[PDB]
RNA sequence: UAUUGGCGAGAGACCGAUAGCGAACAAGUACAGUGAUGGAAAGAUGAAAAGAACUUUGAAAAGAGAGUGAAAAAGUACGUGAAAUUGUUGAAAGGGAAGGGCAUUUGAUCAGACAUGGUGUUUUGUAUUUCACUGGCCAGCAUCAGUUUUGGUGGCAGGAU
RNA sequence: AAGUCAAGGAUGCUGGCAUAAUGGUUAUAUGCCGCCCGUCUUGAAACACGGACCAAGGAGUCUAACGUCUAUGCGAGUGU
RNA sequence: CCUAUACUCUACCGUCAGGGUUGAUAUGAUGCCCUGACGAGUAGGCAGGCGUGGAGGUCAGUGACGAAGCCUAGACCGUA
RNA sequence: UUGGCGGAAAGGCCUUGGGUGCUUGCUGGCGAAUUGCAAUGUCAUUUUGCGUGGGGAUAAAUCAUUUGUAUACGACUUAGA
């Protein structure tokens, strides 16, 4: 023989893990995040633009929206480390955003097969924001400048510390 | 192979200072290059893109004899003698083109990007 | 070395945090009274806090139960030494002698 | 760094899994260390240790000395063990009826207790008729009793025994010997 | 289809080579210690090469385990091939280098077969 | 009984061509010294020379072809053909050295795992199969554990209360 | 109370890629560090000695008589 | 306020010490497992291993479908 | 596009007139989604090459020869349609 033999072998049965002690508390959110605030996305696609914000999912993700006849960000979850609570706040009484959940965002995963060479949107998801934007710009049109506010994009511009930034 | 040797001017054409005129060497080369251009015609080629293409030379077995020194003493005397080669070659065309596929991988990000471009546009 | 007298609460957050008993001849963690109350259960002691008790008023078996207790292993102090020189006096602006009771200062820092 | 008050990583200096390769008394010494972790008892120790020991450490212990250790009173009808050997002696004539444990027997030992009406027992057998060491007595020979124990500690004024390979007049009786030639020692 | 295993751990990726080996052509680069007396190596001096020690010893748990996560075992034939058979989770079958052809293809079918690894599924193969 | 000589044999946990006798070869040879003496180096094409007919360039040696051969990566400078050193090609760097260690960028180059059993037969070769997933790399978030750092705030106790 | 828990060591959810992307090796660049090895010496980078380079060879062996220790066989015997 | 290979905590390697574990099934009791501490090193000592020539045994081992050797900024294992 | 100014390294500054585009000064309408909860998420300028189609101009130097105000050799100084 080229190698000898071991003398004994590694039994292959795989042993099991301990029974572990880690519960999953819910996630208790900060304190500037209250349904009806306006955040300002600092990451993503929609990056810089400001949207309101309605109803803390089960995922940690927040619920928001433009509103898409605003800016253009439809109802979409974002995550909360991800944006900043300004201080403006609107009143989101009038919605009725208990329809929406983490199976209301299914991606309908892709097989690996399809492999993009070159190269739509839910009826249900289009009228769902048609139904809660409009509700929404009743309560804009109450305090003036916010549809622009809404609209416009955040930046920095030259001088701007955002430690000493007041959002 | 040229420390001091002298300067001349006709290296002024190689943008070097120190050239010289090996006889020796360029009769063996050339004998050797009119037998690569006769093997050349007998396998029947153009005669006219001839270029060298290939020309080495590395060293023989010395050839050794001795010198007679001051206070008795035996030295070498040795010739250094040369294997020389050569490959003469016809001028071709350019050579090739179409590069490798180049197969591409992009996120799903990248994709959405591309996509929001082509349809951002015309 | 720098030496004083310790306080009850430095007493107590060292056998707490650091608490190393020697059981034939091993550093072992305490966490746990029952470590305490067979190892000197003979005299009385039951509990940590019993063994601070013994510690702290100098009981009669003080020597039997501070050589139970492993040597604690402190670090550095976490704010520093205060001086910038250590080893002086620490009546002449060093750190060595009897900071008789800002010891407690030290060995919080250092604990 | 450590201030180190003794040395590290020092070893026990005490023999431990024999230095043979005998493979019985590797089962021997596997009993034994089992029933020194279980019985609780410090015969299982004592013959444990005795069974690493080297043949300097292993003197032959003789049936006379089984003898004179069975004339202690209360010792009678005890079980004597012996880790190591037993050799014979003919300078005893009468022999007690008694019980031997040992590794090894000589042919005469064997034959002089088997005679007397006793018997030769091993260590395993030794094991399933006392685990604990019932009623049992162990013997030791004896160990400063070798050659070269003479020549340990050769100094001036020890009457230490030269390390010399021919004896007599003329080797070694001389200047440094007695006071008539220099001095004496 | 390895059993699963701790993260592989390389305490010191870089081959130990001796002081010199790329100065001298006479000095080759297999390890060995320098016992001089004036030696900056054996004395530890700072920016110099390091020497290898018993703290630089891989995990017990992965020590001898390619990346694929099992011990190679070097095979002739498969009778030796047939001693993995209960242990195609743990162990790699590695033909060895002088196997000829004709012998690679019986292995590599009688592998193919039991479900075991070849670590060299490539020696001597033509096509 | 002795026997490092001679003759004839049989052997070896011996050496394997810088070894073993100085000498595996035209070795006590070539050679040196007046002389007594001193005293080397040097084995291997291929099974078989089948040792390259013949054409062409060259004054010729040789080269290029052709051919023999299992192989001329075996051509009487011949088994295998290392290193020092050298040539060509390719790649890279280079302001009074070069080389190295830790770390990463950039360039080049490279191994591994990606099926898995699986409800399942949407099935053909009618029992192969029809299969949605499988597992690997890199991350982000939440709730925890250990160690640690940086803040905010509350309630107490002491002094000449 | 069922049981639960931050109580003798991390689990849950989600995304991308599934390839040289992470990573390994190697060359280069950059930041910092890095004196030439061996030796004798209190002290070597030394203006102390050997070393131009490379292959091969190259130095605590065997024997007589013994000391300690260890292993084995037999044992008042032992050693064919 | 900066930072040492120093101190604290954790992981991993090795050493030493103290322990546990023959029960049936399956292997290795010099095995496996638990706990704690420790780790500089010339001269020197000891231990565990790697490699080379040859000898006994075994793998009814490899091999002209290519052994040995040699080259290889190709890969893997081992602290070496 | 007119007129100036700027030489320290100006290579830029100012100005006239008209054209064309935008204007968030103010009020409106439509669109954005799917990059799926982040992945620089790519938008700058530096050089070179190759194509087109539109202008613009049609040389010298070196070797060799020669000179000797020069010179170890190079170099230098001269001459030669
Ligand atoms: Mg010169
Ligand atoms: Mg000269
Ligand atoms: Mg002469
Ligand atoms: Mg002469
Ligand atoms: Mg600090
Ligand atoms: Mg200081
Ligand atoms: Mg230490
Ligand atoms: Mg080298
Ligand atoms: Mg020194
Ligand atoms: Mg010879
Ligand atoms: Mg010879
Ligand atoms: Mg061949
Ligand atoms: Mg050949
Ligand atoms: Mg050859
Ligand atoms: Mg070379
Ligand atoms: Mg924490
Ligand atoms: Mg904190
Ligand atoms: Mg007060
Ligand atoms: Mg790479
Ligand atoms: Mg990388
Ligand atoms: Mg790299
Ligand atoms: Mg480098
Ligand atoms: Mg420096
Ligand atoms: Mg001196
Ligand atoms: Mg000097
Ligand atoms: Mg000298
Ligand atoms: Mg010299
Ligand atoms: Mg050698
Ligand atoms: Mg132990
Ligand atoms: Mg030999
Ligand atoms: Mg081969
Ligand atoms: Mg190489």
């Amino acid at each position: 023989t080229a190698q000898q033999a071991p003398k004994w072998y590694p039994s292959e049965d795989v042993a099991a893990p301990k029974k572990t002690r880690k519960a999953v508390r819910p996630q208790k959110l900060r304190a500037s995040l209250v349904p009806g605030t306006v955040l300002i996305l600092l990451a993503g696609r929609f990056r810089g633009k400001r949207v309101v914000y309605l109803k803390h999912l089960e995922d940690n993700t927040l619920l928001v929206t433009g509103p898409f006849k605003v800016n253009g960000v439809p109802l979409r979850r974002v995550n909360a480390r991800y944006v900043i609570a300004t201080s403006t706040k609107v009143s989101v009484e009038g919605v009725n955003v208990e329809k929406f959940n983490v199976e209301y965002f299914a991606k309908e995963k892709l097989t690996k097969k399809e492999k993009k060479e070159a190269n739509e949107i839910k009826t249900e998801r289009v009228e769902d924001q048609k139904v809660v934007d409009k509700a929404l710009l009743a309560e804009i049109k109450k305090t003036p400048l916010l549809k622009q506010y809404l609209s416009a994009s955040f930046s920095l511009k030259n001088g701007d510390k955002p430690h000493l930034l007041k959002f | 192979f040229n420390s001091s040797i002298g300067r001349t001017a006709q290296g002024k054409e190689f943008g070097v200072t120190k050239a010289r005129w090996p006889a020796k060497s360029v009769k063996f080369v050339q004998g050797l290059l009119q037998n690569a251009a006769a093997n050349a015609e007998a396998k029947g080629l153009d005669a006219t893109k001839l270029y060298v293409s290939h020309i080495q030379v590395n060293q023989a077995p010395k050839q050794r004899r001795r010198t007679y020194r001051a206070h008795g003493r035996i030295n070498k005397y040795e010739s250094s003698p040369s294997h020389i080669e050569l490959v003469v070659t016809e001028k071709e065309e350019a050579v090739a083109k179409a590069a490798e596929k180049k197969v591409v991988r992009l996120t799903s990000r990248q994709r959405g990007r591309i996509a929001a471009q082509k349809r951002i546009a015309a | 070395v720098a030496y004083g007298y310790p306080s009850y609460s430095t007493i107590r957050q060292l056998v707490y945090k650091r608490g190393f008993g020697k059981i034939n001849k091993q550093r072992v963690p305490l966490s746990d009274n029952a470590i305490i109350e067979a190892n000197l259960g003979k005299y009385g002691i039951l509990s940590i806090d019993d063994l601070i008790h013994e510690i702290i008023t100098v009981g009669p078996h003080f020597k039997q139960a501070n050589n139970f207790l492993w040597p604690f292993k402190l670090s550095n102090p976490s704010g520093g030494w205060g001086v910038p020189r250590k080893f002086k006096h620490f009546i002449q602006g060093g750190s060595f002698g009897n900071r008789e009771e800002f010891i407690n200062k030290l060995v919080k820092s250092m604990n | 760094g450590i201030d180190h008050t003794s040395k590290q990583h020092k070893r026990s200096g005490h023999r431990t899994a024999p230095k043979s390769d005998n493979v019985y008394l590797k089962l021997l010494v596997k009993l034994y260390t089992f029933l020194a972790r279980r019985t609780d008892a410090p015969f299982n120790k004592v013959v444990l240790k005795a069974l690493f020991l080297s043949k300097i450490n292993r003197p032959p212990v003789s049936v006379s000395r089984i003898a004179r250790a069975l004339k202690q009173e209360g010792a009678a009808n005890k079980t004597v063990v012996v880790v190591g050997t037993v050799t014979d002696d003919a300078r005893i004539f009468e022999f007690p009826k008694t019980t031997v444990a040992a590794l090894r027997f000589t042919a005469g030992a064997r034959a002089k207790i088997v005679k007397a009406g006793g018997e030769c027992i091993t260590l395993d057998q030794l094991a399933v008729r006392a685990p604990k060491g019932q009623n049992t007595l162990i013997l030791r020979g004896p160990r400063n009793s070798r050659e070269a124990v003479r020549h340990f500690g050769m100094g001036p004024h020890k009457g230490k025994a030269p390390r010399i390979l021919s004896t007599g007049r003329k080797f070694e009786r001389a200047r440094g010997r007695r006071r008539s030639k220099g001095f004496k020692v | 289809a390895s059993l699963p295993h701790p993260k592989i751990v390389k305490k010191h990726t870089k081959k130990f080579k001796r002081h010199h080996s790329d100065r001298y052509h006479r000095v080759a680069e297999n390890w060995r210690k320098q016992k001089g007396i004036d030696s900056v190596v054996r004395r530890r001096f700072r920016g110099n090469i390091s020497q290898p020690k018993i703290g630089y010893g891989s995990n017990k748990k992965t020590k001898f385990l390619s990346p694929s996560g099992h011990k190679t075992f070097l095979v002739a034939n498969v009778k030796d091939l047939e001693t993995l058979t209960m242990h195609t989770k743990t162990y790699a079958a590695e033909i060895a280098h002088n196997i000829s052809a004709k012998n690679r293809v019986v292995i590599l079918a009688r592998a193919k077969a039991l479900g075991i690894k070849v670590t060299n599924p490539k020696g001597r193969l033509a096509l």
